[PDB]
């Protein structure tokens, strides 16, 4: 029978060929390819599809799923399509078409529906891998909700609490304080891995923090960035299987930017905050995102380049690092350049991951908004890239959504189990409503169980009465959020028994293959360049090519949006 | 005052709606939560007063922002809203349908490749069947139902049914009121057509060979009269 | 409305600054936590009529309150205030430097013993020695640093700075522009003076038995030209 | 740089659009796709690409292959590509492009030649999966080595031994015969599994079996196969998920083959020697195979049809069935007419499975070249499929491959561990020189290890010289063969100790998924006819079609490479 293609996609979804403006951006998302059969889709509902021996099998399987999200839009770097997500003891068990072959045409065979099935209506839906985020400051616990509440799954970082050694570095140093976070872990839905002090000219030190349970290190100026610190830090980190983590020295006390490179060797890094507001080499710390070993991320308040980006800064700096009201200006004239500069970096895939440097120069509930109002930003200033195919944004769509999911998995060793929406990794997704995407998530599902989602009023006919606010789920509470939740570990630390040492009832995981990550191994964000810094203007040049970007007067996924 | 958790709840809502009319009485064109919370501090003030029916308030509330009095897009992302309050008569669901005027901006906005119809169950074999529901009351049957097995009540060649569904949009049901006669158009049930449960007139694959047992246990339970 | 929980915490604050523009109207002299809502929430309006930069509000904020509209020593309390708001170009933090006007009254007053300066490093003996950062970047060099170890960009007698730190305050760093030439003061590093770590130059005790290596190794790796 | 041609061929095998001919047949295999990027091909040797530090990675990784089958030309239902094989684990790890990363392009990321990886050079190879033979008696541990001569790693059926009820059913009756017989098995390198006698028209002598250990059931004719037993047996396979199979009552005793059909009641049930001159319904047996719940199998004596095969029956039948001289011919008339419909039907892809019936009216070591004589034999006859797409007999190629690779895996409940050349399944390969495909392989590999290849003189030079024939390799004996076997046996067997029960030190996996296999469900042979047979003419229609072949007076892979 012929269905209106109105009716159709206001049933179903949209299906191949259609495209998906991304929230009030610029940016739009083509079905690249529909894994249904017209006619077989799945609906639930009182005289719908998944019914007893209609849509729902009868016939008992080995692959019947605890979970089906029909007809959902995939947006990921694997691809921009339109299936049906199976999930079944936590992990994604297929992607395709679901249902019963008993009674439909095309079903995917490890895809049944059947009676211990729940389900999930993604038909008009994006569904987007959680987000990793690689630069926790573990300063407040109240970070966890502000997170979850705009799509990460995943931190990654240091501290001890309301420290000054957190309060500026991803840092949780030594045996004790190691072991103390990981037993505070517990506590959350969030999936955590720590790093402890990277610091050091001497082995046992660092060796000890390994051991105790760090799935890394930071090595931060705080505690002194040194080219001797930089090579006993990733000498250790290349024995253990784990990842380093960089601010370098800002004041170039010990050496300018290539005496720093050097002290690396051509090892495998993660470079924070890689533009240098956040710190690092005045001026020219942004040149190492040009280098294959470097793998560079960016923070928040810099992405996108705004009007008032600068003004904020040349006072955020004062409070964050406690200086003097004698101090105006050099920031004034360095910082445009590389602010600007970054933004385009981010659009060309030199700079592969973003960040939030959360409560110490950055934003925890902003990764996911900032990356996407950049994406605009460029996509308004530069137009379409020339790498797209058709009436679309698919390519940029799929870099962007790299930097928050894959990349940053990657870097830390932990792609095997999550990062993206693909068949085997643990199924730590994110349902989004078209017109709220990047801004607003609708349910936060954490290993095939709802962690956390959008709920209005408890007492309320309806889960759709006001105020609909976020809320923590039954999959972040009792004893199933150990089942839920995964706290990353060393091998070491792994293979000689933490989980049962340090009593943890989480799912521990180990983090392995950090070591061998070059620019290369990356999602859509592959490029390397000969990235230079004029020291007198302060312009940034990509193989001798002014790299820069005018500064927005308003950014798309924001006003519309929020009350304050 | 023994303040219960959704009293808490109303409150942040009622406060949020208070300072989106200081706002708006700025003259600043309203975004999607503070719309929201506008409207639903006028639904909850209205309830309290207790001089207006759930009927009257639902009605009074669409367009209740104009499309210039909030930013653009905001009516579009808010195609309904739902707000409890309690009335004289207790605790009652206001649902207001088109509370903001719309305009021509959409976020998440669906452009279609084509405006050409799709064609459901392709290639299918349609077979039209008279079918008559002879019952007092109306019924309605969904399109993967085995309709061989439906309601006793519907009058139709059963035999030509047999192994078949209806020819309708997944998950949509075809109504056949008391006393009502309509032409379906089935189609054959797709995969292996291993029919199990609903009525038991089958249990199995509905073959040439299961025909003649599922006819007479049809006939035998009042289907086949 | 899907009110994250940052925004719940923003509500308060934003009510708090509410209570305390009514309780200035009624000419109370305003504490330090109604003081502190009073410039926030008027940070928050000017945000959202999205007219005025951020460095436009860190500049009209300075003394937004008199000492004669708060408590005694109210200003002195709140020597900086920071709030984040939500601007047409997104969430920017607004920075306000003495935003409460000081008066005179200062709770946790520290009373100095004498008004005579603190001699740090006593008794160690100072070795003055100029430099010059030939390199084309500044650089800054701490309290602690051995001297000997800095940027090879900085030209000077290293053999001079063996085994020494720059007698400034603890914490401090002197800066050397790119081009610029200081006189430095250099003080013999405390303790037992192993030096482990930096550029590696030394990783043992700085004692005259050391100092022929420690020079070749500076010499190898570009230190000493 | 360029390279002719015919040199790229020589060093590397075939590339994309090249066909190679399998065997002597007239059946062209062409190269779909090559996974490679030309100049990065992995051959190994003096002065070669797997060096240290070159195509052989320093870096240490996680995904570091066990085995390395570089330049495979794969044939497989899921595509016949040019592909390297990795084996990790005694799995199939990857299959793409294999290597370096370091200082290669493309590498598959989790296809890593380390320096814990193993060198099998398979350029201007076929690599195939392990044959699946579902109609073994076991009559003979002599079978082994013949079977996996012949490509064939997985053995499932019944038997005691050289006895009469063995010698005409795949039966392993009872308790005890099958602790015995799964206690036995711990010697081979086979891969088994158990079938009990179904023939019972009582619930409790059926469950002790699956208890016991079977992989299901034999409904056999010699024990009577009225309708009561073939419902009886149905009803407890259903219960506990394992297969049943099926020969006939051949003299209508208890009903025709319509009863026996209404017997079944549209469950799943493995039908053996389909075509009826191994046994069954005489002479309408043929007719169960346009059944959608039918699974059919072939038996290798009536396959191809040939200017002997009636003659060689006539007499055959009475050794086997130990008949008197006094019996002459009914089967002169009823056989041309199935024999010749049978290998159509093959064609048509209505018979989906080519078993063996060894030493039982068929042989062990000719379910693999029957078949391709067989899909020779139709090509000769018939011609090139409609199906096909280009100069090529890919698609005959796939639905023949299909019938003793994945279609006897999907019918025994086995599909996810065997069956296919797919990630993830255990490594059960065939490596076969294309001049010798069908009819003699090089090397088996069974669970990432040779077990059994073709060998020269022990003491030589070399492995080349003469006598070379099939001997069993490390993987075949010690401990090393419990880590390469598997002994499959029923969930319930499985789930309550089966392995620690009995003291076996194979690997014990359970067979799930059979009750709902249908035709459907096969890979390249799901055709369903309406199958009627003239009860006068004994001539086979489908669809009201005369369906025949005419016999062959000389088969492809037989007189060029046997000495007797
Ligand atoms: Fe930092
Ligand atoms: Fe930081
Ligand atoms: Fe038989
Ligand atoms: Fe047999």
């Amino acid at each position: 029978m012929k269905m209106k293609r109105q009716e159709y996609v206001n049933t179903y979804g949209p299906t191949t060929g259609d495209k998906v403006r991304l929230g009030d951006t610029d940016l739009w998302a083509e079905v690249e390819h529909d894994y249904t059969v017209y006619g077989e889709e799945l609906k639930f509902g009182a005289g719908k599809t998944i019914r007893e021996g209609m849509g729902q099998s009868n016939s008992p399987d080995e692959n019947t799923l605890d979970l089906v999200i029909t007809n959902a839009l995939i947006i990921d770097y694997t691809g921009i399509y339109k299936a049906d997500i199976g999930i079944k003891n936590g992990k994604i068990h297929g992607i395709g078409k679901a249902g019963n072959k008993d009674m439909q045409d095309g079903v995917t065979p490890h895809m049944v529906v059947g009676v211990g099935t729940e389900a999930l209506a993604g038909e008009g839906m994006i569904i987007t891998a959680g987000g990793i985020d690689s630069h926790t400051h573990f300063l407040s616990p109240q970070q966890f909700p502000t997170a979850l509440a705009n799509g990460v799954t995943t931190m990654f970082g240091g501290g001890t609490g309301p420290v000054d050694g957190t309060n500026a570095t991803t840092i949780t140093p030594g045996v004790w304080n190691l072991h103390r976070m990981l037993r505070a872990a517990e506590e959350y839905g969030m999936n955590v891995g720590l790093l402890g002090k990277g610091n050091s000219s001497s082995r046992a030190q660092l060796v000890e923090q390994v051991k105790a349970g760090a799935i890394g290190f930071k090595l931060h100026e705080d505690w002194g960035t040194t080219p001797s610190a930089i090579d006993h830090c990733l000498s250790v980190a290349d024995e253990y299987d784990v990842q380093v983590c960089i601010h370098t020295d800002t004041v170039n006390e010990a050496g300018y930017v290539d005496d720093t490179l050097r002290a690396m060797n051509g090892r495998a890094i993660h470079a924070y905050h890689i533009e240098g507001a956040g710190g690092g080499h005045s001026p020219d710390v942004i040149t190492m995102a040009g280098e294959v070993n470097i793998l560079p991320s960016s923070t928040t308040p810099t992405i996108p380049y705004t009007i008032n980006t600068v003004a904020e800064h040349l006072d955020m700096l004062m409070t964050c690092h406690h200086l003097d009201k004698r101090i105006r200006f050099s920031q004034s004239r360095i910082r445009p350049g590389s602010i600007a500069a970054e933004d385009t970096l981010h659009d060309m895939g030199v700079i592969a991951m973003t960040s939030s440097d959360s409560q110490a120069m950055g934003r925890a509930g902003e990764v996911i908004p900032r990356t996407w109002q950049t994406a605009d930003k460029n996509k308004k200033e530069f137009g379409r890239l020339t790498e797209e195919k058709g009436d679309n944004d698919n390519f940029r769509i799929k870099r962007y959504i790299s930097k928050y999911t894959i990349n940053p998995a990657i870097t830390h060793g932990v792609s095997e189990y999550i990062g993206s929406v693909e068949e085997g990794k643990i199924a730590d997704l994110v349902v989004w409503n078209p017109a709220f995407f990047g801004v607003k998530p609708k349910i936060i599902i954490k290993g095939g169980m709802v962690v956390f989602s959008e709920m209005g009023d408890s007492n309320a006919s309806v889960p759709t009465p006001q105020p609909v606010y976020y809320r923590e789920m039954f999959g972040h509470h009792g004893k199933a959020k150990f089942d839920t939740s995964i706290t990353f570990v060393s091998k070491v630390a792994y293979e000689n028994g933490i989980k049962e040492k340090l009593g943890l009832e989480r799912k521990v995981l180990p983090v392995k293959n950090c070591r061998n990550v070059t620019k290369k191994d990356f999602k859509f964000n592959n490029t390397t360049a000969k990235i230079t810094v004029n020291p007198e203007t302060f312009e940034v040049f990509v193989n001798g090519k002014l790299c820069t970007s005018k500064p927005a007067t308003e950014v798309a996924l924001a006003s519309r949006y929020t009350f304050f | 005052m023994k303040l219960t958790p959704k009293e808490q709840e109303k409150f942040l809502l009622y406060y949020a709606g208070e300072v989106a009319r200081k706002r708006k009485e700025e003259g600043l064109k309203l975004n999607q939560p503070e719309a929201i919370a506008y409207i639903s501090a006028h639904i909850m003030d209205e309830a309290r007063r207790g001089k207006k029916t759930v009927a009257q308030l639902m009605e009074e509330c669409v367009h209740f922002l104009k499309k210039d009095e909030v930013m653009p897009g905001v009516g579009n992302m808010v195609p309904d809203l739902g707000v409890e309050a309690n009335f004289p008569d207790g605790t009652k669901l206001v649902t207001v349908n088109w509370p903001i005027e719309p305009d021509d901006f959409k976020a998440g906005e669906i452009k279609f490749a084509s405006d050409k119809d799709i064609e459901l169950n392709a290639g299918k074999e349609i077979t039209e069947l008279k079918v008559t529901n002879k019952g007092p009351k109306s019924l309605h049957v969904g399109s993967h139902f085995h309709f061989f097995e439906a309601n006793r009540a519907l009058e139709f060649d059963r035999e030509k049914a047999y192994g078949k569904r209806l020819d309708i949009p997944s998950g949509n049901t075809l109504r056949i009121g008391a006393g009502e006669t309509k032409t379906v158009h089935l189609i054959p049930i797709g995969g292996s057509k291993k029919i199990i449960g609903m009525n038991g007139l089958l249990n199995g694959i509905a073959d040439d060979l299961h025909k003649q047992k599922a006819l007479e246990k049809a006939k035998h339970h009042g289907f086949i009269k």
